[PDB]
């Protein structure tokens, strides 16, 4: 019949994906920690042992 | 110039920290590898925490030539005599 109507709605949250901005600021977290981490290898390496 | 017997009375007191080998068994005639067996991965400690109590820094280049404790006074009784500005301000 006409009018008649059962609409749900799921609760789908847990599916969910990152944008660009949660993309670029996950693989720069990840650059500058080993770019620090260098750095302090490279102060460390002033003892001059090898 | 520093004795022998303070030298070995010095190095004794850093093997037994990193080790744990006695001082009586630190003699001149011994064998870093042999007779005490003190891996080189000891050796660098040894190295590192003699600088970090008298300022002397032993480079790599020669920590390899040091096979016995006559080595090490031998090696530290040249390298004091040679300059004199051993500070030994505590």
């Amino acid at each position: 019949p006409q009018g008649l109507s059962v609409s749900a709605e799921i609760d789908t949250r847990f599916t969910t994906h990152p944008t660009a901005l949660k993309l670029a600021a996950m693989l720069l977290a990840i650059v500058s920690t080993v770019i620090a981490l260098l750095a302090l290898w490279r102060l460390d390496r002033l003892d001059g042992r090898r | 110039a520093a004795t022998q017997e303070e030298i070995i009375a010095g190095l004794a007191e850093i093997i037994e920290e990193v080790t744990g080998i006695e001082p009586s068994e630190v003699t001149p005639e011994k064998s870093f590898v042999d007779d005490l067996d003190i891996d080189s991965l000891s050796m660098v400690e040894i190295a590192v925490q003699t600088e970090d109590k008298y300022g002397v820094k032993i480079p790599d280049e020669d920590l390899a030539g040091l096979r016995t404790v006559g080595d090490v006074v031998a090696y530290i009784q040249k390298l004091e005599e040679e300059n004199p500005e051993a500070a030994a301000a505590l």
